[PDB]
């Protein structure tokens, strides 16, 4: 009923799944967050920071840091926090960058504002759509997981940015 | 294990549409509105004790083909790229739910609007449709039956069966379960295995998977004539008293006279009948059905592209560059093969062979006449009613009546031992 | 009645055996043979030498329907269809349904015919659900066969059965019709010709024989056997399923050898259990008196199985640990031992709280309101303090999804006059009673986010909210059951999974010693610390001595450290017990997901649907509107639960494996689940049969073929559909010997748009649906096959098809009125006919001018010609039409064609050598027509002669439009030939298996022609009880 | 030649479905039942109810909503016909304002 | 349909044709006759309602309600329940439908 998460790039001790418990995070002043939403949010922020700070000669521990949702999509609505965080995770993995600085030590109020922006009214313009089946990469995206990694990533010649 | 869930639909027989119409569809759904007919099929053939016959379903192969046609026609609505289910109709029929439980008659507003126009020889993937991808148990439960449909619709001949010989399959639990089936016919075992498969999908190397593979190997080895009462496979064999008749019965038996020496290792092949006689033979259809119900939990070796027609090539998980070939036989010659192998082994005389061949010749005469007459009636109907254009049985040509590769498949199955 | 049906339901009778003949048609001799004649010497006939003959020896023989006239059965379905010969009146068969307003005993309402036939066909199927039994054989000691094996029938007078059952054994000394036919047959197809002899010195498993029978009931019993065979299971699978069910605390064995074939039909499909569960849930809705005994039964069983027992003194002694001085007026320990108030008889209330965990989808357990403070809570009083403590311990055990807010508000009501927090409105204020907060809408907004509570104004409530939000118990799941035989009935949760509101952890040790790492103790620790905070207050103390503040914190540490085995037991032993018990329950578990504090996910509605609305044929669209809500709350006692939580005790020496092995063993010898499965199958069969039969008389949303639309039927309404469905239900219950409810939940409504589905919805608007798949049914398919056959063989059932012509015809010719020459018939397309409808008006004649009646074209015609009438026009103007037209039909040149569609008939025979006139019969038939009923049509038919006879006049008045003489067998069966009258020989097509030598033995000719000599399979399977083959270790 | 009615009329047809919301009276019953479901749904107009009763009210309202009565059908189709048949024969002919 | 045979004649007399004004005048007289006396109008309504009860095929069976609910109280201890409350107020046991 809660989602199931996975890393495809370099999981810590081998292939594994993460299942979230039904606790919540109330530290954010105006918003309540389930555990699975909190994990997706922290990882996507990490990958955005790593994208912006990237340098061609500077290696990184992992090329992808965002989580992927593998099970339990049918329990999540399109107005919800989990679905939008999944879309944002896919965007960050593709190489997208937020148009606003991310501080090197996050605070509660900043996270509150960020979540409020995520749940603000509007629609999604980018042509990237979530699928629990696999992780889809654009034709011309500057990622390099596909050559080094064999499982979980598929590159589409017709999905281009 | 299996990673891809592709299937193939039926192809037009020169007609302008899927060869099913409203009349046949209402005949199928008279006692249950579910398109997944595989249980109701089992209630119609009546354990294979006689020659089943209906006005609209003259044979068993007719019903199998008509179930294939209905699924192929109707599953093309939810598999359009927009993935909508309740918006249009196929031959007055609409889907009840997003989860494809059954079929109902279209509401008046949809009846006013036109119907979907299906296409021949389509190949679809189960993961494309979101409601299938979301629920794995549902996907496997329906993919068993889709695998059976693909096995019928892969080539132009009859159904395809899979035979495997391996010593490490046997174990303690397999022995314990196999002892219970002593004295039962092949059809009864097939029924029970199909119901058990319906309730719970099987592990990769579970007891039931190895059990059903062993059962198929026993049936085919007895059918060819390698194994009998005086030459057993760990004391187990299949027995027919009335070889050659229109509705044969095979009984699982145990005997302590001998045990055939078996070479170590793993071997397998794909076999199929080519003559139209398969339309009236229920054991072969049930063997193909068992292979289909197995295919959901396991992965079979790929079939070569050179043994299949052009449109059925390079299917992701079914056909491949250099896979195994198909071994095709036709029924009447295989009876001579059976009698010859028995007579050479020394357990059968010449007069008994004479009687068996005479009975088989009579049976083949009757079957050929009936099938040709039904073909003529279908042609006449298609000419009279251009708005229906249906087929009651899978089409065939005269050249399929001759023998071909029968000796080769017989030799290969004997060489499996 | 409903709760008894819930606890246990009647087991249907499936397996029944027939030892007679598999036939339901009978040949009878309508007219006697003319043996002592004066052209042939009596020595010619084989009747004078007393040879028993396979067929009646008579001048006329005819086929009639008589279900099970040759059978010998061990159980009686008691639904026979018995038909009298056509020389008798058979109207009573057609006037059994909706003919309650018919006055005459001799008439029936035509518009009801299609209703009466369909029910009749159902009966025909229900009487033939049997299995053919293998009796025994003997070898022929005579040359009449080539050493054939002949079968023996139990019972008296088998010497006639031997002559009936083997037609081809008779000698042929004669050139009669019977001798010619039986000489034309083949001689090697009599008796047995297959045998499955598997073990020496035992019964052969089955045989295949040639014998007298009909193909229709052979098909029916073949389908029945196929269904029962798919239902079969073997002892090894039963052993594995029982071993899985007990989680390893029970071992049973199975034999290992070649054994005889058994029949134990118990495996069904998952959809059948789904449908049964939905039917039961709509059967139970909104009634607490129906479900309360279920929980009582489960609680008693939980006490029977479990090692934990409740010892109240474990609290009392600790309470006597400290002493308070005899110089004070209030004492904490006295308050505890007064408000807790144990008597050990309330253990049920504890167990009932656990059984409720299995049913939170239909039942909700809530704390009784009287447990709360009578006038509200004040922190200054000690009773109110400990009442808060009792409630704060007791609430987590319930399945009420609003327990956390109830606890928070129970404390907030205590602080009124001490601290304040903002509320949402003026109606639900801080002084509102906490029980009023019973829905997700009443949850206050300060509870969601902690910024709305001041840390400086209400620090205690800030801390309590934090404690609740981060330290409430977590939900969990366990595995149970054995779906390889029992399947599962889980609707919303996945099969094999049982959900709990409390986290579960298995034990590593079989000899446990006290441990406090369990979640329940951790909660109590939070509670006691929070109590200490507000007791230490200097604002609370003024009325209390400082030693009293100290003694309060002391007693808070006594209960913090009580030796309580209840918490560890729930964390480790109780889930195992629930998983063991659940598969044996007669009402299987039904749950919706537990949510901890996620208000966007609390379930707010559970609804089943049973019919559809207007112009909506798809269930997914109509479920959201047509559903009906289900559920009741249940009241529990807080003090009992709290005492049970504080005072749990294990036996002094416990080894868990031995205890559970000894406890669980007896309960697995009971086999009620194997009966429940057969009950489920029968329920699903009945539902599908109802749908298929109802679809015939009225329009519905399912696709079904329609064979009987040539039989007249009324404009059915909701009342007629309900009345038909009640008859269907009665027949279904009588056949399978059921005395309790069946299909009756469906009948409290309009049965013309039935459907079954369920849904539940969340607080945020998300809804989840279940739509079970229709599994198919064999009774409905057999009924439709009976309809297909009836479409061609209606004559054997007593029904004639078409219309009739009334008109005088006089000649000496000897043709039959059931097959008249084509020149006596006319139709609508005939040149010169007049066609009448509604607006016929008769104008009288004057001064010798002929009277006239109005055509449809507007022309007015006199009373002579060829007229076409529909039946209703004569019905609605009976007396007037008789008095106007009968003279002109009798003597004049008027001939009238009456359109009837389907009708019964009666036969009258006569001697052709004498004068015969049929006016009396036809006048009676015409005059007995009423607006709502008609009698059987009378026909006059000549008797056939085998030698010369002279001719005589005859007058006929009724003829049929088409061939309606299919129920005739041979005429003059003993003479060489028939010279005069209708001539018929024995029908070759019925005996095609014998007359055509190149046909396979298993051929059938349905639905066109019913054969009367077939190949039948007879079985000898064993049907033992499960206890006989599966044996447990004592 | 006119007789006035406060209800609509339709041609007589004995086979009309029972749950049909094209009939004004059945539709009116359905709308009232749904409004009461809205009224009781959130329990904000019923303080002082100690234990929850929303499921029981909803169940009773659903049972009353889908009931199989023929009276709205009869009033839509056959009652106007009966009134029109009786009307010309009455000793006191009708007197109606619109 | 109604029919009435006759033979041709001109000495037949069946005086029954009048105008609309005469009927309207008589109706106005009959309206003034009531004079707010209810005893004048009570019989008319009562008899017309009984005639309608005779002719109409619709019939009223209160049991349809009781089966739809299907609730029974063990005792007075079942203090508060919606289904029993509505059944008690509707009173199916009374059969006066005037």
């Amino acid at each position: 009923s809660a989602g199931v998460l996975v890393h495809y790039d370099k999981p810590t001790n081998g292939h594994h799944y993460l299942l979230g418990t039904l606790t919540q995070m109330v530290s954010a002043p105006p918003y309540i967050i389930n555990a699975t939403d909190a994990m997706l949010l922290e990882s996507c922020l990490e990958q955005f920071s790593a994208n912006v700070r990237a340098r061609p000669a500077q290696p990184v521990t992992r090329l992808d840091q965002c989580y992927h949702l593998r099970w339990g999509a049918q329990y999540v609505g399109e107005d919800s926090l989990t679905y939008r965080l999944g879309v944002l995770s896919l965007l960050a993995t593709n190489g997208y960058q937020l148009a606003r600085p991310i501080p090197r030590q996050l605070t509660n109020r900043w996270l509150s504002s960020f979540v409020s922006q995520i749940m603000s009214d509007g629609v999604n313009e980018t042509p990237l759509w979530p699928q629990e089946r696999y992780v889809q990469i654009a034709y011309d995206s500057p990622s390099v997981v596909d050559g080094a990694t064999q499982y979980g990533y598929v590159r589409k010649n017709q999905l281009r940015l | 294990a299996r990673a891809a869930f592709l299937f193939k639909t039926v192809g037009f027989g020169g007609l302008q549409n899927v060869p099913i119409n409203d009349e046949l569809s209402s005949h199928l759904l008279r006692a249950g509105n579910s398109p997944w007919q595989l249980t109701q099929f089992l209630d119609w053939i009546s354990l294979g004790r006689g020659l089943a016959t209906s006005a609209l379903v003259p044979t068993a192969g007719s019903r199998y083909y008509q179930m294939s046609c209905l699924l192929s026609g109707t599953l093309q609505i939810p598999f359009r790229p927009n993935h909508r289910w309740g918006d249009i109709r196929f031959l007055r029929l609409v889907w009840s739910a997003p989860t494809l439980d059954g079929l109902v008659v279209a509401p008046p507003q949809v009846l006013a609007q036109p119907a979907l126009q299906a296409q021949a020889d389509r190949v679809y993937d189960c993961d494309d449709y979101p409601f299938l991808a979301r629920d794995p148990r549902f996907k496997h439960r329906v993919y068993q039956q889709l695998s059976a449909v693909t096995l019928l619709n892969l080539t132009g001949f009859g159904p395809i069966s899979y035979v495997r010989v391996d010593e490490d399959m046997w174990s303690g639990d397999v022995n314990q379960l196999l002892m219970n089936y002593f004295g039962h016919t092949f059809a009864e075992i097939a029924y029970t295995l199909c119901q058990a498969s319906a309730n719970r999908p099987w592990e990769y190397d579970g007891t039931y998977a190895r059990m059903t593979q062993i059962v198929l190997s026993l049936f085919w080895l007895s059918y060819v004539g390698v194994i009998h009462q005086q030459n057993t496979y760990r004391t187990f064999y299949f027995q027919c008293n009335r070889r050659g008749d229109a509705a044969e019965v095979w009984i699982l038996s145990c005997s302590l006279n001998h045990s055939a020496q078996i070479r170590p290792g793993n071997r397998s092949l794909f076999v199929m009948p080519t003559s139209p006689d398969w339309n009236m033979d229920v054991n072969l259809i049930l063997s193909s059905t068992l292979t289909g119900c197995l295919c959901s939990g396991s992965q079979l070796p790929l079939i070569d592209n050179n043994s299949v027609p052009a449109v059925s090539r390079n299917i992701h998980g079914w056909t491949g560059r250099a896979g195994n070939q198909l071994h095709g036989f036709q029924v009447r010659r295989m009876v001579t093969e059976f009698c010859d192998r028995l007579r050479r082994d020394g357990v059968m005389t010449q007069a008994q062979q004479n009687q068996v061949e005479a009975l088989a010749d009579q049976t083949q005469q009757f079957k050929r006449d009936k099938l040709e007459t039904w073909a003529r009636e279908d042609d006449q109907y298609n000419q009279a009613h251009p708005n229906s254009t249906m087929f009651r049985t899978k089409p065939f040509t005269n050249a399929q009546w001759g023998r071909g590769n029968t000796g080769a498949t017989s030799a290969a199955i004997a060489a499996l031992i | 009645k409903k709760t008894a049906q819930l606890l246990h339901a009647d087991t249907p009778r499936l397996v029944t055996w027939d030892a007679g003949l598999c036939t339901s048609f009978k040949i009878v001799p309508i007219v006697p043979a003319q043996v002592p004649q004066d052209v042939l010497a009596y020595t010619f006939f084989t009747s004078s030498y007393a040879i028993q003959s396979p067929f009646p020896e008579a001048a006329v023989s005819r086929i009639v329907v008589h279900t099970r006239w040759a059978s010998n059965v061990d159980f009686d379905r008691d639904s026979s269809v018995i038909m009298a010969p056509p020389t008798e009146n058979n109207i009573h068969l057609f006037k059994q349904l909706l003919n309650t307003e018919t006055l005459s005993v001799r008439g029936a309402n035509p518009l009801m015919f299609r209703a009466n036939v369909l029910h009749m066909l159902l009966e025909f199927v229900l009487d033939n659900l049997y299995l053919n039994r293998h009796t025994g054989f003997s070898q022929d000691h005579t040359p009449f066969t080539e050493g054939a094996n002949l079968r023996s029938l139990p019972g008296p007078d088998a010497e006639k059965w031997y002559s009936i059952m083997y037609p081809t054994r008779m000698g042929t000394p004669n050139v009669s019709k019977i001798c010619n036919f039986v000489a034309s047959c083949v001689r090697n197809r009599v008796g047995r010709f297959d045998r499955a002899q598997m073990m020496n010195g035992a019964m052969s498993e089955w045989v295949d024989v040639f014998e007298t029978s009909d193909a229709l009931t052979v098909s029916i019993r073949g389908r029945w056997m196929a269904r029962l065979a798919r239902m079969n299971i073997n002892p090894t699978e039963i052993e594995w399923a029982l071993t899985e069910c007990a989680q390893g605390y029970v071992t049973v064995t199975s034999p290992y050898a070649p054994s005889v074939n058994r029949l134990m039909p118990y495996r069904i499909s998952n959809a059948e259990r789904q449908i049964s569960q939905i039917i039961r849930i709509m059967n139970i809705g909104n009634n607490a008196t129906v479900i309360q005994p279920v929980l009582q039964d489960i609680s008693v069983l939980l006490q029977r199985i479990s090692p934990l027992q409740i010892d109240p003194t474990i609290i009392s002694n600790t309470m006597s640990t400290v002493s308070e001085s005899t110089t004070q007026t209030l004492s904490p320990a006295s308050s505890i031992l007064g408000k807790l108030r144990p008597s050990n008889s309330d253990f049920s209330s504890f167990r009932v709280a656990l059984a409720g965990w299995l049913y939170n989808g239909v039942v909700t357990t809530v704390i009784d309101d009287s447990s709360y403070p009578k006038d509200g809570g004040s922190v200054t009083s000690l009773e109110n303090l400990w009442d808060f403590f009792i409630l704060a311990l007791a609430l987590p055990l319930t399945t009420d999804p609003c327990a956390p807010v109830k606890a928070f508000m129970t404390l907030a009501n205590m602080m009124v006059g001490f601290e304040t927090i903002p509320m949402d409105n003026q109606i639900y204020t801080q002084s509102r009673r906490a029980s009023a907060f019973s829905t997700p809408h009443t949850w206050p907004r300060c509870f969601m986010n902690i910024q709305l509570i001041s840390p400086i104004d209400a620090p205690i409530l800030r801390q309590w909210a934090e404690i609740i939000h981060r330290y409430w118990p977590n939900p969990s799941q366990i595995r149970y059951g054995a779906p390889n035989v029992f399947g599962s009935a889980n609707l919303f949760t996945p099969p094999e999974v049982l959900l709990l509101p409390i986290d579960h952890q298995p034990a590593n040790v079989t000899t446990p010693t006290l441990d406090f790492t369990n979640e329940l103790t951790n909660w109590r620790a939070r509670v006691c610390e929070l109590m200490k905070n507000l007791v230490d207050n200097q604002r609370y103390q003024p009325g209390w001595t400082q030693s009293l503040v100290s003694s309060m914190r002391g007693t808070l540490d006594k209960l913090k450290l009580i030796k309580s085995m209840t918490p560890m037991y729930l964390q480790q032993l109780a889930p195992v017990e629930l998983a063991v018990i659940a598969p044996m329950l007669p009402f299987p578990p039904f749950q919706v997901p537990y949510v901890r504090l996620d208000r966007d996910r609390v379930p707010t509605m559970v609804g089943v649907t049973r019919q559809s609305r207007d112009t909506i044929t798809q269930p997914a669209l109509s479920l959201s509107t047509t559903n009906t809500t289900v559920g009741v709350p249940l009241a529990l006692d807080a003090r009992a639960i709290t005492v049970a939580l504080l005072s749990g005790k294990y036996p002094p020496d416990l080894v868990t494996n031995v205890w559970y092995a000894d406890a669980i063993y007896p309960m697995y010898a009971d086999t009620e689940v194997f009966s429940n499965l057969q009950r489920d199958m029968i329920t699903c069969e009945a539902v599908q049969t109802l749908v298929t039969l109802v679809a015939q008389i009225s329009e519905t949303q399912y696709p079904v073929d329609r064979y009987l639309d040539w039989i007249p039927s009324l404009r059915a309404s909701a009342a007629t559909a309900a009345t038909f469905a009640e008859w269907v239900n009665t027949s279904m219950k009588t056949a399978f010997d059921l005395s309790d409810m069946l299909l009756e939940p469906l009948l409290s409504g309009d049965p013309r748009m039935t459907q079954l589905a369920i849904q539940y919805q969340q607080y945020n608007g998300r809804t989840f649906n279940i739509i079970p798949e229709m599994p198919g049914s064999v009774i409905a398919d057999c009924v439709q096959l009976t309809a297909e056959v009836f479409n061609h063989e209606y004559n054997l059932f007593g029904i004639a098809r078409g219309d009739i012509i009334i008109g005088r015809v006089q000649s000496t010719h000897l043709w039959s009125p059931l097959a008249p020459p084509p020149d006596l018939v006319f139709d609508r397309d005939t040149p010169g006919v007049h066609i009448f409808g509604r607006d016929c008006r008769i104008s009288f004649g004057m001064n010798g001018a002929a009277p006239m009646i109005r055509d449809e074209t507007g022309l007015m015609v006199p009373f002579e010609g060829n007229w076409i009438f529909p039946l209703a026009l004569w019905q609605m103007n009976t007396r007037y039409f008789n008095q106007q037209f009968d003279a002109w039909i009798k003597t004049g040149e008027l001939r009238i064609r009456i359109e009837m569609g389907a009708y019964p008939y009666m036969l009258h025979y006569y001697d052709p050598r004498q004068y015969a006139n049929a006016w009396n019969l036809t006048s009676a038939w015409l005059e007995e027509i009423t607006p709502t009923s008609i009698p059987s049509v009378p026909f006059m038919v000549p008797i056939s002669s085998d030698h010369d006879i002279s001719s005589a006049p005859a007058v006929q008045y009724i003829i049929s439009t088409e061939y309606n003489d299919r129920s005739l067998f041979c005429t003059n069966s003993s003479s060489p030939q028939t010279i005069a009258g209708p001539d018929k020989h024995i029908p070759v097509e019925r005996y095609n298996i014998l007359t055509n030598p190149d046909a396979p033995p298993t051929q059938i000719q349905l639905p066109e022609v019913v054969d009367l000599y077939n190949v039948v399979t007879r079985y000898a399977y064993e049907t033992p009880p499960i206890t006989a083959v599966v044996m447990g270790v004592p």
